[PDB]
RNA sequence: GUGAACAGCCUCUAGUUGAUAGAAUAAUGUAGAUAAGGGAAGUCGGCAAAAUAGAUCCGUAACUUCGGGAUAAGGAUUGGCUCUAAGGGUCGAACGAUCAACUU
RNA sequence: GCAGUCAAGCGUUCAUAGCGACAUUGCUUUUUGAUUCUUCGAUGUCGGCUCUUCCUAUCAUACCGAAGCAGAAUUCGGUAA
RNA sequence: GAAUGUUACCGCAAUAGUAAUUGAACUUAGUACGAGAGGAACAGUUCAUUCGGAUAAUUGGUUUUUGCGGCUGUCUGAUCAGGCAUUGCCGCGAAGCUACCAUCCGCUGGAUUAUGGCUGAACGCCUCUAAGUCAGAAUCCAUGCUAGAACGCGGUGAUUUC
RNA sequence: UGUACAACGGGGUAUUGUAAGCAGUAGAGUAGCCUUGUUGUUACGAUCUGCUGAGAUUAAGCCUUUGUUGUCUGAUUUGU
RNA sequence: GAAACUGCGAAUGGCUCAUUAAAUCAGUUAUCGUUUAUUUGAUAGUUCCUUACAUGGUAUAACUGUGGUAAUUCUAGA
RNA sequence: AUUCAUAAUAACUUUUCGAAUCGCAUGGCCUUGUGCUGGCGAUGGUUCAUUCAAAUUUCUGCCCUAUCAACUUUCGAUGGUAGGAUAGUGGCCUACCAUGGUUUCAACGGGUAACGGGGAAUAAGGGUUCGAUUCCGGAGAGGGAGCCUGAGAAACGGCUACCA
């Protein structure tokens, strides 16, 4: 079939055309989230080992890993699960599903390696990709780094270019959940208006009782 | 070739032998012998037919695999760069000590600790630029 | 005993164990059975065979000499076990003691 | 019942591709008669079912010849049971 | 099956019997031919039909395997285990038997018929025909298949001691 | 007289579908008897559960067998 | 300031008269028999108990990239 | 008019809300630490009232029909009790119990070329006839049923199934 490989570490990303008739059924009979192993698939990929996440038939129909089952069930699909994408609010909708155990009727079969062997697959092993973003947040950047609460972040933070025409303009993120004097002085704000409203509401209900005290006695 | 399974008994149904019945709402049931579709036309229930798996499984029969071996584990990773920040950019603002980052904060935090008061009465300065303002 | 029953099936008493016998288990018979899918296309003709069947509840058309037709037609129920309720005899406010039955 | 011969006529033309009047020569015995030889000291009388085999005066199929056979279809015929 | 010495093994083949039929689809081809409407065929491929001979891996049928289970009634004091109801009844049921209700298999030449032709006289021409000869059919004779003459036959082994 | 034959026995194979027995804080419940109750016990109770894919049958035209036990010169007839 | 996330709406409208004979509906009561986004008006010193309050934790969309299906407001997996 | 509001004690709880929320400002204090304190806004949030609504509900009122006179009560018909279900009352449903409930003052049944009303036509009076249709209320989205989200739907320019 088609093979479909990841590569978590690097992040590197690679289809493979195996025809190979008997090194296929190695993934046969064998559901999402078994391991392989890496010379029955071919010769390079001797001494490695996969996982299979799932993929799709010749149909195109997703792999939902759960079902057990060689085939396509049509499915009532939810919100929060695999192969649908609710375009309404609280709606659910019958839809074709191909099963966890992997068979030949499988356009490509997804799976990611678990760990590296002898040799190194080319576009795979060989680069390594970047991840496109940084952390936006407190504590992140913080633990990110291994800081502390009074380390800020601030200039810890990550800058990229991005050339306009003649020279750049460098961006960064707004790194939410900072500790800023205008959240202390909303605090300030709150903490005090609870008790100006805790008082005075006091004061006016005993400010009352001296009506009914002097009020009836009529 | 491809090795089915009784819908009643569980048995595993090899090429040839057994029959394929096609209800008429067009569910498909295989039978390895004429007993199970027998006890399917008799409409007996394989929950109940002590020789059926699904029976042994309902009745938690044979087992013990499971609780015999446990497995887990095989994993771990490394990590790689973001766009903005080269893995050495990274390995330096990753690495220094706290020593250094406390010598790299009052530099900053005192430098526009001096703005503060310059902008302080800077609004007291634009107030000395426009009070009444006349003629 | 089972049951509506002198039914059919099994049994006590009593009477029998008598109907030439041995070996096989071809064809064709005689008698007894069962058949996939179709369902009278067979045949003079459904001949033969098969299907129905007890009981409880339910429902029951035309026609009619008003008596019938009627078990019309059409349906549901049916074991086992453990319980409940109602149906009596005698004897000296409605009791008391006291003996006994199976049936719903 | 089946088939010849003559060829007036049919077939636009054109006897005979395919046909065919008047006549005339025949074959056949799965028609019906005619007869009364056999059997009246008895040859089981309709049809069907079943099964075999034979006939050919061929419905199909194989190979052909002819056409008023362009093709397609059809029709006439030969070797063929 | 007596007998042709006995017994045994491998064979021959006279004579007899004989067997396969028919259809469709794709393709050729929307081609040939036709103004058009229409509309083929040979070669190639896949199946099918009636028939025939086997066969039982499979699927189905059959059940005295009375093999396992289940149920009614009665009988054996109860149990366990059984008897009787002409195989008591029901479910499953191997094995065997069996089914276009199951699967497999069904040969090759030679020679001819009608017919079309070659050369070619009769008849200096012409003519398949007289002499000669080419081709040619669900045909014939074989091949192949069945039986093997019990008065058809070949090769071979061993041939008697209380 | 054997790498023999036979009867049993064993392994396989196969059909049925979970034996008897013992046990259960399983069982709708009803009735007893007492210390009248954290479990209060005793009897009757279809049926459920466990040992138990158990027990039974399996060549009579199944396969196989280092085990056991048994048997192995009776009759007739044939010569070119 | 696209996308996407969170938010809210999508129960309004507009259409039609098929049902419907005490039903709908009308006028008139009831809720001391209930629900209520919103809108307007008020309502909260109390949270740990025997170790962030200068503010805890991860998870994901868009996105990038490897993909499947003839095909959809399909989607897989990194 | 209350077992009403509201308060009291004893407990109960996969313990509800009790602001880790944004925008404009940048003020005032003093031991000057970027300390302490501060302005109007926006969004929220607990209960209560309000508003926009919803659900049921009292009384009285419909056309032709007796060639429809008895109807309801299997299997809810009428009522009583208890429970369950609902947002809540109620045979709404279940259990037990009783035998009730409607009718010639026309039930029950049938027809309607019937959605009801505000209204329309006709113009002595009294009437006859009509109303699919601008407003209000109701029902429905091919026929039926089921449902998710939600404050609100038994929604259809939502989903699920069946039939067509
Ligand atoms: N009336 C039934 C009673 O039970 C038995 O009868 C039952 C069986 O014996 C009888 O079985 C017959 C069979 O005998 C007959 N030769 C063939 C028929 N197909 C079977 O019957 C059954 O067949 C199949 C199921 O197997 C069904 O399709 C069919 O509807 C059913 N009647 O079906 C009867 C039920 O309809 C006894 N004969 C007798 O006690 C009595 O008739
Ligand atoms: N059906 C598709 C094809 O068409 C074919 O076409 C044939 C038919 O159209 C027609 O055949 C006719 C037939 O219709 C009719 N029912 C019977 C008639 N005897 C046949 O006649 C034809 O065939 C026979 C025998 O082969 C020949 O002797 C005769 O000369 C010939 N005209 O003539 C064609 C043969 O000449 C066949 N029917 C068939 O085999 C072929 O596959
Ligand atoms: N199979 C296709 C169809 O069936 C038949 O096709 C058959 C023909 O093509 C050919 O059969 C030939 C036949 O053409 C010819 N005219 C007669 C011959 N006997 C047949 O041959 C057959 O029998 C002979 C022995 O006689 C065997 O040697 C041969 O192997 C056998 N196929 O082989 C086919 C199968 O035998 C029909 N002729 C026809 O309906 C159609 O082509
Ligand atoms: N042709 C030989 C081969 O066998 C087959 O061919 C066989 C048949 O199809 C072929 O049939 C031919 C036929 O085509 C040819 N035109 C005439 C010939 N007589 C026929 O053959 C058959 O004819 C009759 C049939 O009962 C028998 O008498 C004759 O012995 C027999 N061979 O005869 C062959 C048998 O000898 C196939 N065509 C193919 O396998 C291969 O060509
Ligand atoms: N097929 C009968 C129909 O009766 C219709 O109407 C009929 C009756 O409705 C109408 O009245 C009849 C009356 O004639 C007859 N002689 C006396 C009778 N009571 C009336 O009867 C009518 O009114 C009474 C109340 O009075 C109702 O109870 C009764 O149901 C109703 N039919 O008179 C008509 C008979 O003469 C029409 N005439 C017509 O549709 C047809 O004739
Ligand atoms: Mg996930
Ligand atoms: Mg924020
Ligand atoms: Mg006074
Ligand atoms: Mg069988
Ligand atoms: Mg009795
Ligand atoms: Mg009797
Ligand atoms: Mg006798
Ligand atoms: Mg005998
Ligand atoms: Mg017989
Ligand atoms: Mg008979
Ligand atoms: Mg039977
Ligand atoms: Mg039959
Ligand atoms: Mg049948
Ligand atoms: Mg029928
Ligand atoms: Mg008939
Ligand atoms: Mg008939
Ligand atoms: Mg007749
Ligand atoms: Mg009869
Ligand atoms: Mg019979
Ligand atoms: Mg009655
Ligand atoms: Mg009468
Ligand atoms: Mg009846
Ligand atoms: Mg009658
Ligand atoms: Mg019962
Ligand atoms: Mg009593
Ligand atoms: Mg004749
Ligand atoms: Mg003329
Ligand atoms: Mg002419
Ligand atoms: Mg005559
Ligand atoms: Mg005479
Ligand atoms: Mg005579
Ligand atoms: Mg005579
Ligand atoms: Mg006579
Ligand atoms: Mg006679
Ligand atoms: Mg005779
Ligand atoms: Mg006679
Ligand atoms: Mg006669
Ligand atoms: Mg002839
Ligand atoms: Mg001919
Ligand atoms: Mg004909
Ligand atoms: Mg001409
Ligand atoms: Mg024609
Ligand atoms: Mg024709
Ligand atoms: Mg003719
Ligand atoms: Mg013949
Ligand atoms: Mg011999
Ligand atoms: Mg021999
Ligand atoms: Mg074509
Ligand atoms: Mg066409
Ligand atoms: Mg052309
Ligand atoms: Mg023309
Ligand atoms: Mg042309
Ligand atoms: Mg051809
Ligand atoms: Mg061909
Ligand atoms: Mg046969
Ligand atoms: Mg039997
Ligand atoms: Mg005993
Ligand atoms: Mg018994
Ligand atoms: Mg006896
Ligand atoms: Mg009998
Ligand atoms: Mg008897
Ligand atoms: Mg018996
Ligand atoms: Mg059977
Ligand atoms: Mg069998
Ligand atoms: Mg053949
Ligand atoms: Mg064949
Ligand atoms: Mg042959
Ligand atoms: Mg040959
Ligand atoms: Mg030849
Ligand atoms: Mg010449
Ligand atoms: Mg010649
Ligand atoms: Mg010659
Ligand atoms: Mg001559
Ligand atoms: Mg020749
Ligand atoms: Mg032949
Ligand atoms: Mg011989
Ligand atoms: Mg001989
Ligand atoms: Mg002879
Ligand atoms: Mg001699
Ligand atoms: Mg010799
Ligand atoms: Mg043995
Ligand atoms: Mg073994
Ligand atoms: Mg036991
Ligand atoms: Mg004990
Ligand atoms: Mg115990
Ligand atoms: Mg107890
Ligand atoms: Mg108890
Ligand atoms: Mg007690
Ligand atoms: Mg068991
Ligand atoms: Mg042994
Ligand atoms: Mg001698
Ligand atoms: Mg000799
Ligand atoms: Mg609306
Ligand atoms: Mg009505
Ligand atoms: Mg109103
Ligand atoms: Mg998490
Ligand atoms: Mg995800
Ligand atoms: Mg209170
Ligand atoms: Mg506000
Ligand atoms: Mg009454
Ligand atoms: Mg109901
Ligand atoms: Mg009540
Ligand atoms: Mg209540
Ligand atoms: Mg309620
Ligand atoms: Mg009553
Ligand atoms: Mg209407
Ligand atoms: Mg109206
Ligand atoms: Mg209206
Ligand atoms: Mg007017
Ligand atoms: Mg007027
Ligand atoms: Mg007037
Ligand atoms: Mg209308
Ligand atoms: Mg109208
Ligand atoms: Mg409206
Ligand atoms: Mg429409
Ligand atoms: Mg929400
Ligand atoms: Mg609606
Ligand atoms: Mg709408
Ligand atoms: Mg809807
Ligand atoms: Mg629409």
């Amino acid at each position: 079939m088609k093979l479909n490989i990841s590569y978590p570490v690097n992040g590197s990303q690679k289809t493979f055309e195996i025809d190979d008739e008997h090194r296929i059924r190695v993934f046969f009979d064998k559901r999402i989230g078994q391991e392989v192993d890496g010379e029955a698939v071919g010769d390079e990929f001797k001494g490695y080992v996969f996982k299979i996440s799932g993929g799709n038939d010749k149909q195109g129909f997703p792999m939902k890993q759960g079902v057990l089952l060689p085939t396509r069930i049509k499915l009532l699909l939810t919100k929060n699960v695999s192969c649908y994408r609710p375009r309404r609010d609280g709606e659910r909708k019958r839809k074709s599903v191909r099963g966890a155990i992997v068979g030949p009727d499988l356009a490509v079969l997804a799976l990611v390696i678990v760990k590296k062997g002898e040799q190194e697959l080319e576009g795979l092993t060989d680069t390594t990709v970047p991840k496109r973003l940084g952390p936006k947040r407190a504590n992140n950047i913080r633990k990110f780094f291994g800081l502390s609460k009074e380390d800020d972040v601030r200039d810890f933070v990550i800058r990229r270019e991005v050339t306009k025409g003649e020279k750049t303009y460098t961006k960064a993120p707004k790194i939410q959940r900072l500790v800023t004097p205008q959240r202390l002085q909303r605090k300030r704000h709150q903490r005090a208006l609870k008790v100006r409203n805790a008082q005075a509401q006091r004061e006016a209900a005993a400010e009352y009782a001296q009506l009914l005290a002097k009020r009836l006695s009529e | 070739m491809k090795v089915e399974i009784d819908s009643f008994s569980g048995a595993k149904i090899y090429p040839g032998r057994g029959t394929l019945f096609v209800r008429g709402d067009s569910k498909i049931f295989r039978f390895q012998n004429s007993k199970s579709a027998s006890l399917f036309k008799q409409r007996k229930n394989p929950r109940r037919i002590a020789w059926t798996v699904l029976f042994r499984k309902h009745h938690k029969k044979g087992i013990t695999e499971e609780v015999a071996k446990k497995r887990s584990r095989k994993t771990v990773k490394a990590q790689r760069p973001i766009t903005g920040a080269s893995l050495d950019l990274i390995k330096e603002r990753r690495s220094l000590k706290p020593e250094v980052r406390k010598a790299n904060r009052e530099e900053k935090l005192k430098a526009n600790k001096e703005k503060k008061k310059a902008e302080k009465a800077a609004r007291k300065a634009e107030k000395a630029k426009s009070a009444g303002t006349q003629s």
